[PDB]
Formats: C-alpha cells, structure tokens, sequence
C-alpha cells in the first residue's frame, strides 16, 4: 500500500504506493527504493509531483500550476530525467 | 508620405540605402504613414535590414500601433530578418496597442522558423493579449480552418513543448470552432486534460530563468548532460 | 474539501490526505497504520501548537486552498519514549546550490 | 492658315481610298512632320494623318514604315519630353493637350499593332521602340475610359502575341513587369460583386496571358499589395477591391500547387486583415472580398474539405448579417460553391460520420430564418443541386422527402384551408404564400432534375385544382369590372401563381425521361385544367405560357400525344391567330409561343394536321404563309423553316399529298416568288432556295401525279414553267421574254443542286437590281454574316484553349468528383 524512498542525505519519504508508480522507473525498479544522487528537497518535490499529478489526471477543471523555484529546477529537471517523470 | 530611404528599402536595394546612409541620412526619420525605414527593411529584406542597423538605426522604432519591425518580420516570416534585428539588441516581447508580442504574430500565420527563432531567444509563449488570445489559441484557431499543412503540425508541436501546459477551454468547453471537430477536438482535450509531465514543467522553469538571451549559448555552460541540454532547446 | 498533508518527524516524512471534517484522531490512526505506533503515545503540531485530538482537521488551521498537492501543510509528529514524549525535532531538508550566474535575474 | 488647316482636313478624309503609290512614293511622309506637325494649329490633324498611314497595313514600303516611326518618335520627344507626368497634363490641360496626347496614343497603338515586328527586327531602332513603350505605359496612367481603352487594346495584342508563340520574348521582358502592375492596378470590377463588360473581359485577358508568361512574378505582385493592404500603408476600400478583383480573375490560370500556396498566403493575409480590422463597415468589405475570391477556384474548395466546411459554415453566419449586400453575397457564394463542388455534400468524407447533406437539411429552418425570399429560393436551388448529386436512387428519394418537408407542410395547410373554404384563396396573403412555394418548387426542380419527379406527384393533382379555382376567380372579376381589373394587384398575383405552376410543369417536362409515364399519368389532368380556360378567357387574361407548355409536352411525347393535339389545335390556335396576326407588336410572348408550338407539333405530330379538320389546317396554311411574309428576322426565318418541313412531311403522306398539292401549291409557289421578288427577307435568300428547288423538283419527277391546270389536262413541267414566266413578268414587265425564258429554264434545271440554284437566284436578282438605281449590297448579306460568325467561332476556340481566360463557372467542361 506504502512504498518508501530514500534520499541521498537520508531523508525517508513514504508514499502511497499508486502515486509512486507515477515514474517508470520506480514501477520498473518495484517495498523500499533507494536513491544515492537525489537529494531531498529535490525528492520531496518529486513526491509532491507525485501526489499532483494523481489527484490532476484527466481533470475537467483547470489544472493549476506546478511551483518549481529557479534554484531547484536545475536539479529538479535532472531528476525527473532520471526517473520517467 | 514616404521619403528616399524609405522607396529605397522597399526596392529592396542594399547599396542605395547604404549609399543614402553615408550622407548622414536621418536614420530614424518617421513618415506619413508613421513608420521607419526599418519597418520596410525587416518587411523585405535582410540586407537592407543589417545596412540601416549598421548605422545606428534603432531596432526598438514604434510605428502608429507600436509594432516594431521585430513584429513585421515575425510576420512576413523573413526568418534571417528576425535573426537579425533580435541580433542587435531587439526586444523579443515587444508590446503594441493591442499587447501583441512578435510571437503572436509570428503563431498566427503558423510561420515554424520564425517561431523557432524566436524561442531561441527566449520568446514567452504564456502571454495573452488583450481580446484573450494566445499563440496557441492563434494556431489552433488557423489548424481548424483546415488552412494548415505539415509546416503549421511542427509548429503547433514546438510551441507545445515551449509552454509546458496550456487550457484552451473557457468553463469546461472548448472554443465553439474546435468542438465541431471531433478529431482536432480530442486531440485538445486529451493534452489540455494532462497535467504535464514533470520534466516539461521543469525545462519551462530553466528557460524562463534564463530570459532574454541566445538560449543555445547560455545552455552550453550548464551542467546538464548533452541530452538534457538538446532537450532543453526544443530539439525532443 | 480534500486536504493534503505532510506528516514530518526527524527525517521522516509522510505524503497523505485527509477529509476536512475528518478528526485528529482518524490521522492517529493512519500514522499507526504507516510506523506502527499506538495513537496514545503520539501527538501531532501544528507550527509547534499541540493539537486536541478531539478537535476536526477542518476547524484547524488546515484548509483546501492553504494545503494543496503541490504544496501539502507540514504537520510535526512526536512519539511517546519511556513513559515521556520528545521534544519535537523536523531535520530541514537540503539546501539547494547556489544558483549559477547565467540563471541569475538580469 | 485655315485653307490649310481644311485642305488637310480633306486629305484626312479621303487618305483611306488614294492609291498607296501617291502616299508613299512623294515627300509626304515627311512633309506632314517637317511643315505642319510641329506647327500647334495643325498638330493634332497632322498627327492624327499619319495614323492612318501607320493603318495601311501594306506588305512592302518597309523603309518608309521604319523612316516614319523614327521621325515621329523624334518629333514627339521633342514637342513632349519622356519626363513629363502624362495624367497631370492630361487632368490639368486644354482641349487641344488632351486631343494631343488621344491622338499620340492612337498612333503608338496603331502602329505598335500593326508593324512591332517591323520595327523590332532593327537592332539600331531597339532603344527607340522602347521608348515607344515608355509612353504607352505613361499614357496608360490617364484615368479617362477612351484612353485607357486604347492603352489597354495594344496591351493585349502584344500579351496575346507574346504568349502565342510559346525568343522575341527577350525583347519585352525588362517591362512586362510594369504591365502586369498596371493591370493589377487597374482591374476593372467583374460582373459577379456593355462596355464595362468589354473592359472587364480585355483586362482579364491580358492578366491571364501575362500570368501565364510568368506566375512568379504575378504571385509576388499580388501578395506585396495584399501585405501592403495588411500593414496600412496604401490601404483603402477601393484599393482592396481592385485588389481582390485582380486575384479572383486570374483563377484557373495557375497550376494546382501554386494557386495552392498562394490562396493559402491570400486567405491567411485577408483573416488577419479581417481581425485587424474594426467596425462593420471594414469587416463587411473584407467578408465580401473573401467571399468573392473563395466564390472563384472551386478547385482549391474540392481539394481541402476542412477549409470547405469551414467556408459554408461562414456563410450560413454571414446569411443572418443584416447589413446591406452582405445576404445577397452569401447566397450567390453559396449557390457556386453548391454547383462546382456538389458531389463533396453527399459522399462521406474523410473524418466524418454522415455527409454533410444530412447537417444541412436537419438545420435548414434554422439557417434561412433571416433571408428574403429570393435569397431563400436560390438557396433552395444550391440544395437542389447537392442532392440531385445524389447518384443513389432511394438515398436520394428520401433526401427529396426531407427536402421540400417545410414547403410541403406549408402547402399542405393552405391545401386544407382551402378544401374547408375556397374564399380563403381570394386572401391575398393565401396567393403571395403560393406564388413563392411555386417558385421555390420551380426552383427546386431545376436544380435536381427527373428524380423531382417524387415531389411533384405528390402536389400535381391538387396544383392543378388550385389553378383551376384562381381561373376562376380571375374571369369573374374581369366579367364583373372589366379587363382594367387586370391591373389590380391581387389579378396579378393569382396570375403569377397560375404562371408559376406552368413554368413548374414544362420545367419537369423537359427532363423527363418517360414518355409514356408522362403522357398516362400527368396530360390529361393539365389539359383539363388549361385548354377550355385558355379559350375563354380575353386576350389580356390569357397566359402564354399555357403554349409554351403545350410545346414542350409535345417535343417530349411525340406520338404518345398525336392524338390530343386536335383539341389542343380546337382550344389554341384560332385564338391565338386572331390575338397574333391583327398587330405586330401586341403580344410577343403570344406569338413566340405559337410559332413554337405549331413548330413542334408539325414536327412530331404530323399526322395530327391529316385528323385536323380542312378549314383548320387552311388556318395553319394562312399563318405560316403570314408568318414567312412578315417583316421581322425572326418571324420570317420560323415560318420558312415550318414551310419546308410541312412540304418535307406531306410529301410522305401519299393519300393526301395529293389532294395537298392540288389546293395549295400554287399558291406557296406564288407567295415565296413574291416574297423573293419583292426582297424583303434577303436574309432568307437560302431558305427560299431550299424551298423553291424542292418544289419545282417535285414536278421534275412527275410526283405531283395529275395536271395542276384546273381546266384541263397539260403537262405540269410546261403549266409550271409558264406560270412562274408571267410571275416574273408581272413582276418586272420591263424585262424581255426571251431572257425570262432562258432565267426560268436555267433555274428549273439547277433544282438538283441548292448551292448552284441559289447563285443563279442571286445572280438573276442582282441584275433586276443592277438595271434600276438599287443596291446589290442587301442580296449578300446571307454572306456576310456568316463569315462574322465563323470568325467568333474561332475566337471562342482560340480562348478555350487558354486555361483562366474564361471564368470557373462560366465552361461548361466540369471535371469529376
Ligand atoms: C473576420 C475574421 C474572422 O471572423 N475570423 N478570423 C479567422 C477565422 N478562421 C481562422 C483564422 N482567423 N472575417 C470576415 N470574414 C471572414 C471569413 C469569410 C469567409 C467567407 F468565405 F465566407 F467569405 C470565410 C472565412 C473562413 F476562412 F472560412 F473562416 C472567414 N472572416
């Protein structure tokens, strides 16, 4: 039901395991996964897409925008090429 | 109405506007009709477009609805006109009357290099004029007539990848011209029910922060791998 | 109608959701159900505030358009050790390189 | 100075018929230029002498013709500097600048047209022609009509003999490009938004052949002044019409990828011109632009369906505009668009579910709320033309059915309403509300053809019952307040409503394709219904179309109608012959319709005349007789040609031929002699021909079978020969009866051979008119006027082979699908 993701830094973020196989490569790679080059204020907002993206699928209203600042989204676009975001 | 340099960058002749110019011609002179030498330069050619701005002329003039030449070369599709003129320092987000940027223009006639251009240069595809219409919204409008080729598909497909996420529907219905096309049609609703994928959001975000730049030179000093940064530039 | 949470404690972290009229009490029980805790030794905080376990999510400082799944509230969590309950601790994420010159505002 | 002036005048004059020698052998060629051209006073006439020189048109003299050009070419460069601004001095100058500057026009035309290759041979004279050329481009700026005539005329030789010959090309081609401006600039306005049509159809022709030297450059011209229209410089209403009309008139000279990328750049320019634009009188100018080009190329509508829905969709918008014109417009669009593109609304294209025919229909109420009648009558007769497309019979059945639905309903209420009380047809909304469904019935049926067949078995038998009670009505009120009455409104109305069921009749008629359906089902009833109130009525009640229908039925039935046409004859013909034969111009349509109804009946009802009672058929005799005597080309031409194919068809009946030539072939000789003599139809000298050598072979072969003297037995050779030789001499008494002799022997021989019968007739009549003070010309004029014909056949013939000289809806050659 829960799957947990490990950050580089040790940061530990637990999600529902159908918002998590939002990316190819946790569905490919999946009850725990582990990430040495993500680090967590770049994986909390991948789950944080995650839970978005779940909620926003085939939506009939407006979908609102993502907040992504200029300083993470460097990494945050590493990332999401990474994974199959 | 119009004056020498005028007729001559409407012939379309790079040495009379060039020799005209070595007599200390008033470059920036208006007309009857309230527009620049330039005007006609970027409406018709790149030569005389590089010959005026070799001599001060400027590439911001305004004309009686505040279009500058950067808008008539967007529209006309003179690509290497538009590379010029943004070359020399002009202003890719240019507002006139109606708050019509070049791009606007440029996506209404579904014109793919100047499109092209102009993202290089970091053109914003998320801007809306005053009548609520957007680039996008422009081309879908020209897609349903049924007046669009390949050209105009490879368009619509880039400005796609610039925006990130755009909504055509006002309420929950779409524009009454594409709801009567059932393929066109699903084929909006389909994208505009997508929340975007996170590295489409994300390559919005790094090209916004880089604004106002030659985006293919500034991306070549980031640390990204190569495919990231081809991605980054539109190229997939 | 919908609220999307964050649940923090130390460098553990929680993305759920919850029913603003839902109670305190029915979280409890879902932070059992994910680390296996009896909700008599845990306390949750709202911006270091205990929380009532009687009271509704809704009445709270929680909202729909505050908490977002782009942008869920943090809600610290505290556990009950030996007979006490620690002070609550929130390991702050990572901060993000310095932002490189050509990202830079003009 | 003034017996100077008049002699040159006299020369002017009589230049045409001096003999060539005495022109250009003396120093005239010099003189006129040298003494007097340079001299004002005698400026225009001198120079307006050498025109007519330039037109002599004589094979040789090539020198001369070299040595005039370069002096005049001089002279006028010194009294008129290439420098000077034509229009201005035009607009600005005297009476005599003006006449200066049509008569340098004149000259330049003239003699451009007749020797260009003369002077264009010399490789010394190359500047100096183009000098030539020079002016006639100056001059081509006058904004007067006759100048820009004459302009206009060398413009097209030298386009035509341009494109002709695929080179001498090379030699106008640095500015061919200023023509091309001109004629986009100037482009006269087509008869679809006399002289003007003249001046249309010459520009137009020119446009094409100079595209058709080169499309580039004609795409470049268009698009720069379309963009210069867009971005406000030189913008204006008149500007963008000339604009538009210039665009739409070169349709069809183009292949089908290049006018498929430049409409595509002209329809993308004309929407963001439409957006630019604001207020309703811009964008009215602009929609009814568009509408004008997309009404041309048909072919680029059948190759895009998106942009073809999208186009009628627009119309269908623009048919609830109430802004002057713009329903007209639309309407007129959308029945070309229906005609060249028909078969798109019927078949299912690619991306859809039903075709778009079904989408019509279900919103038609919807569509044609706003329009006037007219413009719902020709929008009903674009939806004719859709589903008669339809090759499917019973698909096509059933689109019938939904098509006349709310006519139908209309009908059918009034029907009712009627059937519960007749007065209700003596309201004069009740009649108006006929005469339009009528209409849009006629309508209907022209567009679809023989499948109408389904509506009009449906409303035939009560149509019929309403004419009847309309009849009347009418012949109570003129017996109540006389034939004045017939000027009342509601008279005129049921008038146009009987009118209307006719035209509907003889409309399915005459696509028919089952006589005997035809004459079963539908005759009867109609004759019904026609014959007795025709009789009847007075002559200003009578409708002529009645005859009219009658003829049509008769052409499509033939012998399945041979044996009603003795009560049609007992209803019609005297009547009308006492209506037609008292005046010669009371009632045209009357007597048309006649000669066409007795045409058709003599020519597929024959047999019909031997049924015919003699005292009849003797009024058939009388009124052909009067009709082959009569003044008029037409009627004159008619009744021969009914007299001879009379004689032709009697001659097959062998029980009564004979008996038909004993009574009446004396007296047609005698006629057609006198007629002939007397030459008052000099045009239907052949007919007369045609006509006399059969009749004289007919007692050539001894088929007449008994003597024609009535006293007694004599040879019909010799009773003929005499009879016709105190003809003549009654006559002509002045003539001798030795040459009389020999003119009728010669003639009567010649009865084998029409061509050598009607030379001799000729010949023998032109000396009649050659001994006495007349002129020979009129005998000839059989001649004449067939050659002119000719020469317009060729003339079509030339154009037809040029693609875009004549208009997309205008040849007749539609392509498929
Ligand atoms: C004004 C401009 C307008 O109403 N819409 N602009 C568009 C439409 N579609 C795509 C892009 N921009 N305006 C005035 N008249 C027209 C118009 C007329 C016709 C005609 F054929 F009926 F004359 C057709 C169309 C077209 F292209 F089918 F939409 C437009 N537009």
């Amino acid at each position: 039901m829960y799957v947990k993701l490990i950050s580089s830094d040790g940061h530990e973020f637990i999600v529902k395991r159908e918002h998590a196989l939002t990316s190819g490569t946790i569905k490919a790679m999946l009850n725990e996964v582990n990430f040495r080059e993500i680090p967590s204020h770049v994986l909390s907002k991948v789950c944080m897409y995650f839970t978005y993206k779940v909620r926003y699928t085939n939506s009939s209203t407006e979908i609102p925008e993502f907040p992504i600042a200029p300083e993470i989204a460097l990494e945050l676009l590493m990332a999401a090429n990474f994974l199959d975001c | 109405t119009l004056k020498p340099l005028h007729c001559a960058c409407m012939v379309s002749d790079a040495d009379c506007v060039e020799l005209l110019l070595e007599k200390g011609a008033e470059v920036n002179a208006l007309d009857g009709y309230n527009r620049t030498a330039l005007h006609y330069a970027a409406e018709k050619d790149e030569a005389c477009v590089e010959v005026l701005l070799e001599y001060g002329a400027n590439p911001n003039a305004l004309d009686g609805n505040r279009d500058t030449p950067l808008h008539w070369a967007a529209f006309k599709n003179n690509a290497e006109c538009v590379r010029a003129l943004l070359e020399s320092g002009a202003s890719v987000n240019a507002l006139d009357y109606n708050n019509d940027t070049p791009l606007s223009w440029a996506a209404m006639k579904g014109n793919l290099e100047s499109v092209s251009i102009l993202l290089d240069y970091g053109a914003e595809v998320r801007v809306i004029n005053l009548i609520g219409q957007t680039p996008i919204s422009r081309l879908v409008a020209l897609l349903v007539a049924g007046l669009g080729t390949e050209k105009e598909d490879s368009c619509f497909e880039l400005l796609h990848r610039a925006v990130g996420h755009f909504e055509l529907r006002k309420n929950g219905t779409m524009p009454r011209e594409v709801a009567r096309d059932p393929q066109l049609c699903e084929k909006l609703t389909v994208l505009c029910s997508a929340p975007g994928t996170l590295k489409t959001l994300a390559r919005y975000a790094v090209r916004r922060s880089l604004g106002l730049q030659y985006l293919p030179d500034a991306v070549k000093g980031l640390p990204l791998p190569a495919s990231l940064k081809e991605y980054l530039l539109l190229l997939e | 109608m919908d609220v999307f949470l964050m649940i923090r404690r130390h460098k553990t972290t929680i993305f759920t959701d919850a029913k603003e009229s839902s109670t305190v009490f029915e979280l409890k029980r879902i932070v059992e159900g994910i680390l296996k805790r009896p909700p008599d030794e845990q306390r949750l905080y709202k911006d270091d505030q205990l929380l009532d376990d009687g009271k509704t999510l809704g009445e709270c400082g929680f909202t729909s358009q505050t908490a977002r799944p782009q942008a869920p509230a943090t809600v610290g969590l505290a556990f009950r050790a030996d007979d006490t309950f620690e002070a609550l601790c929130i390991e702050p994420f990572s901060s993000p390189p310095e932002l490189p010159d050509v990202m830079k505002p003009q | 100075a003034p017996l100077v002036h008049a002699t040159l005048e006299t020369l002017l004059r009589f230049l045409n018929w001096i003999p060539l020698g005495y022109i250009f052998e003396t120093k005239l060629i010099s003189t006129l230029i040298y003494k007097f051209l340079n001299v004002p006073m005698f400026r225009n006439v001198s120079l307006k002498c050498l025109t007519e020189i330039a037109g002599v048109s004589v094979s040789q003299y090539e020198e001369q013709f070299v040595t005039l050009f370069t002096l005049t070419m001089m002279q006028l460069k010194q009294m008129l500097p290439l420098n000077t601004n034509i229009r201005l001095a035009y607009s600005n100058g005297k009476d005599d600048e003006q006449n200066f500057i049509q008569n340098l026009s004149l000259f330049l035309c003239t003699f451009l047209k007749e020797h260009d290759q003369l002077i264009e041979k010399r490789l010394n004279l190359r500047e100096t022609l183009m000098e030539a050329l020079h002016y006639m481009l100056l001059v081509s700026e006058v904004e007067e009509t006759e100048i820009f005539k004459i302009c206009l005329e060398y413009w097209n030789h030298l386009a035509a003999e341009l494109y002709r010959e695929s080179p001498r090309r090379q030699l106008y081609l640095p500015m061919l490009f200023k023509v091309r401006l001109l004629m986009v600039s100037r482009m006269a306005k087509p008869e679809e938004v006399t002289d003007s049509i003249n001046l249309y159809k010459n520009m137009r022709e020119t446009l094409v052949y100079l595209t058709h030297l080169d499309y580039v450059d004609t795409e470049r011209i268009m698009t720069e002044k379309l963009h210069n229209q867009v971005n406000g410089t030189e913008w204006s209403w008149k500007n963008l019409n000339t604009l538009c009309w210039a665009i739409g008139s070169i349709s069809g000279a183009m292949h089908e990828e290049d006018e498929k990328r430049f409409l595509v750049t002209v329809i993308k320019d004309l929407l963001g011109l439409c957006e630019q634009k604001r207020g309703k009188d811009n964008k009215a100018i602009i929609a009814s632009n568009i509408m004008y080009i997309v009404g041309q190329y048909p072919r680029f509508l059948r190759a895009h369906w998106k942009f073809l829905k999208t186009v009628v969709n627009k119309l269908f918008e623009f048919m609830h505009e109430t802004h002057d014109g713009v329903q007209d417009m639309a309407c007129d669009t959308f029945i070309k668009i229906a005609q060249k593109c028909r078969r798109h609304f019927v078949q299912v294209q690619v991306g859809e579910v039903m075709p778009f025919i079904d989408e019509i229909l279900n919103n038609i109420n919807t569509i044609i709320c706003d329009l006037q009648p007219q413009q719902v009558h020709t929008f009903y007769e674009a939806v004719g033309y859709m589903i008669g497309a339809q090759t499917d019979q019973t698909v096509q059945e059933h689109l019938i059915e939904k098509y006349m639905l709310l006519p139908n309903q209309v009908w059918d209420s009034i029907i009712q309403q009627a059937t519960k009380n007749v007065d209700i047809l003596k309201d004069p909304e009740t009649v108006k509300q006929l005469g339009s469904i009528l209409k849009t019935n006629v309508r209907a049926c022209k567009a679809v053809g023989h499948p109408f067949v389904i509506q009009l078995g449906r409303i035939y038998l009560d149509m019929l019952n309403v004419y009847k009670c309309l009849s009347e009505n009418i012949s109570a009120a003129i017996q109540a307040n006389g034939e004045m009455v017939t000027k009342q409104p509601l008279i005129r109305s049921m008038r146009t409503v009987k009118r209307e069921t006719l035209k509907l009749i003889s409309g399915w008629v005459s696509r028919s394709n089952d006589p005997q359906m035809v004459a079963e089902n539908f005759v009867p009833p109609l004759l019904d219904a026609v014959l007795i109130d025709y009789q009847r009525n007075v002559p200003a009640a009578r409708e002529p179309e009645v005859l009219s229908t009658m003829a049509i039925i008769v052409n499509k039935l033939g012998g399945h109608i041979t044996a009603e046409i003795p009560q049609i004859f007992d209803a019609v013909f005297e009547c009308t012959l006492n209506m037609i034969n008292k005046d010669f111009e009371e009632y045209p349509e009357h007597r048309t319709n006649f000669f066409l109804l007795l045409q058709a009946v003599n020519s597929h009802c024959f047999p019909a005349f031997l049924a015919i009672p003699p005292t009849q058929f003797k009024l058939v005799l009388d009124s052909i007789i009067w009709a082959f005597k009569h003044t008029m080309r037409n009627v004159a031409d008619t009744g021969l040609q009914i007299l001879f194919t009379l004689l032709q068809n009697v001659a097959q009946e062998e029980a009564a031929a004979q008996s038909f030539y004993q009574t009446y072939f004396c007296d047609i000789l005698q006629h057609i002699f006198s007629v002939v003599t007397d030459t008052s139809h000099t045009a239907g000298l052949t007919m007369h021909a045609s006509i006399l050598a059969y009749m004289f072979n007919l007692v050539e072969e001894g088929k007449i079978s008994t003597s024609l003297n009535p006293g007694n037995p004599v040879n019909n050779q010799i009773f003929l020969q005499e009879y016709v030789a105190n003809l003549l001499k009654s006559a002509f008494p002045h003539l001798q009866d030795a040459q009389v002799k020999l003119f009728v022997t010669g003639l009567f021989s010649l009865n084998q051979d029409i061509p050598a019968f009607k030379e001799h007739l000729r010949d023998f009549l032109v000396q009649i008119k050659e001994f006495a003070g007349e002129d020979t010309s009129d005998l000839f004029l059989e001649e004449r006027e067939i050659a002119l014909r000719q020469a317009d056949e060729e003339k079509h013939k030339r154009q037809m082979s040029v693609p875009g000289i004549f208009n997309p809806h205008e040849i007749p050659e539609e392509m498929c699908d």
